[PDB]
């Protein structure tokens, strides 16, 4: 649109995209719209409420309320540039230093960001994500998340690189740790999970002590509900799937059989 | 071992007889024709469990405490009266099923089994139930004579059957202790493995996982192990 081009600012598109955004929250806080709203033809915006499979499920032990946003068809990736972009809107349409032309009341802390990545880029991103960082009802900053994603035969990780990693990255003299485990009980509706975590965490591949916190994650029938079922339909469609026939004498002599038995006494 | 409800009246052994042998509409008119011929005729004096609203039932009822409306069995109407039967019968096993595991109480279940509804609704209602049942039996393997992990699941099945539709993917969070677990995870190897790094400021964190498969849907990848990280940059205004 005019994303990218020196009328941005001008016609808005960052006001425009939080204002959008804004409609869903106050939208979801009651009506589902069961649409990905097209924000750009080619990218559509979903977010995620309730109870629903939530994607960043996969990598994060939070389970917020947030916006997914990917290419119009399992779900297509964004390049990873224009993901950029567009955790670039959604950031200046929150700063509190940006002129605003449209919306002339106090910007809202809208759902976290989340925007699916191609990769294809020197680091491999998979995902890029933005979250607001809120003293009391006012703003102050976001926080830019970078995932990327590596399969190999090998792999390489100690507990105090990591540990030094977030504290060189963020200026820290402590850092605490929390843990996370999942097995698949069952596959194949149908599927189980057991997911667990405790903290701190003191080992890599650490098994989970019994003090760790943790829940059961849960994602020809019989003959008799299945005759219900293609009488209702049959009722509905005036077409019944009638079902092979188990007994061998027919309908009327079970039923005459049956009467038989109840007059003698 | 859980126990069959085997106490079933005539209606329920009606429907089980004609749920193994019906194939076409006429043969519910011939059924049908022979029950209330033999009703009007006083020949038979069924028993039936109270409290049910099928036409047969009325029907019944008419027949010992005085006499029966010409009931005429035409257009749907023949189906109706089976598809009622069933309804009751089935309805009555998924109670016997749930009160006698104490799973739930009569009063916990009362959307499933609502009389007002219309019939189609009343169909969808028992889908839910079937549907419930099949979670449970799902789990049993592995929350094995864990009476309350039973109970709560079918607790809070029923909360989200009662306001959601059966098609949603959704997936239900069941607390369990560790203990009552145990078995199932601590000689393991986890499908995941996650350490979450941070400090006071619990957004700010880093985080390694491990993976024996992508744990990301659209990454496209064109024994191997998955490994992914999060990093995060805070930014001030």
């Amino acid at each position: 649109g005019p994303l990218g081009s020196m009328w941005e600012r001008l016609n808005c598109a960052a006001e425009d995209f939080y204002s959008r955004l804004l409609q869903k929250f106050n939208e979801e806080k009651k009506g589902i719209r069961k649409d990905p709203f097209l924000y750009e033809a080619d990218v559509q915006v979903q977010l995620i409420s309730k109870g629903q499979p939530n994607p960043l499920k996969n990598i994060l032990n939070e389970n917020d309320i947030v916006f997914i946003v990917e290419k119009v068809p399992g779900p297509l990736a964004l390049p990873v540039g224009k993901a950029r972009q567009l955790i670039g809107l959604y950031t200046m349409a929150h700063n509190p230093n940006m002129t605003h032309l449209k919306i002339n009341l106090p910007v809202t802390a809208l759902p976290p960001l989340w925007v699916r990545c191609d990769s294809s880029d020197p680091e491999g991103t998979c995902w890029l994500g933005a979250e607001l960082i809120t003293t009391n009802n006012s703003i102050t900053g976001i926080v830019l998340y970078v995932v990327s994603c590596k399969a190999d035969k090998n792999y390489s990780v100690n507990l105090e690189n990591l540990k030094n990693l977030h504290k060189k990255r963020h200026h820290l003299s402590t850092v605490t740790s929390k843990g996370f485990a999942q097995y698949e009980l069952f596959k194949s509706q149908t599927a189980i999970a057991l997911d667990i975590s405790w903290s701190p965490v003191d080992e890599i591949l650490q098994i989970p002590p019994l003090s760790s916190t943790a829940t059961l994650n849960i994602k020809h029938l019989y003959r008799e509900l299945k005759f219900l079922l293609v009488l209702a339909d049959g009722l509905r469609t005036g077409v019944t799937e009638w079902l092979e026939p188990l007994e061998a004498k027919s309908a009327v002599e079970l039923v005459q059989e049956f009467l038989n038995d109840l007059n003698k006494l | 071992l859980f126990k069959v409800r085997s106490d079933l009246d005539f209606a329920e052994q009606l429907w089980c007889k004609m749920s193994s042998s019906v194939i076409s509409y006429q043969d519910l008119v011939k059924c049908f024709t022979l029950i209330i011929q033999s009703l009007q005729r006083g020949d038979i004096q069924p028993w039936l469990h109270s409290g049910s609203n099928s036409l047969l039932s009325k029907l019944i009822h008419q027949s010992y405490h005085g006499t029966m409306d010409t009931v005429s069995l035409s257009g749907t109407i023949p189906v109706q009266m089976l598809l009622e039967i069933g309804l009751d019968k089935l309805k009555k096993d998924y109670i016997s099923f749930f009160i006698g595991q104490e799973l739930a109480s009569l009063n916990h279940l009362e959307y499933f089994i609502a009389p007002s509804v219309d019939i189609q609704e009343q169909v969808y209602r028992v889908q839910k139930l079937h549907h419930i049942l099949e979670i449970l039996v799902s789990c049993m393997p592995f929350i094995k004579s864990q009476h309350e992990l039973l109970f709560s699941l079918t607790q809070i099945c029923i909360k989200y059957y009662k306001q959601n539709p059966l098609d949603e993917q959704h997936i239900f969070q069941l607390p369990v202790r560790p203990t009552a677990v145990k078995n199932l995870y601590q000689s393991e190897k986890p499908q995941k493995w996650r350490v979450e790094i941070y400090s006071g400021q619990k957004k700010i964190k880093t985080v390694w996982q491990l993976s024996d498969s992508s744990p990301i849907d659209h990454l496209n990848f064109h024994r191997i192990f998955f490994t992914n990280m999060v990093t995060c940059s805070q930014v001030h205004f």
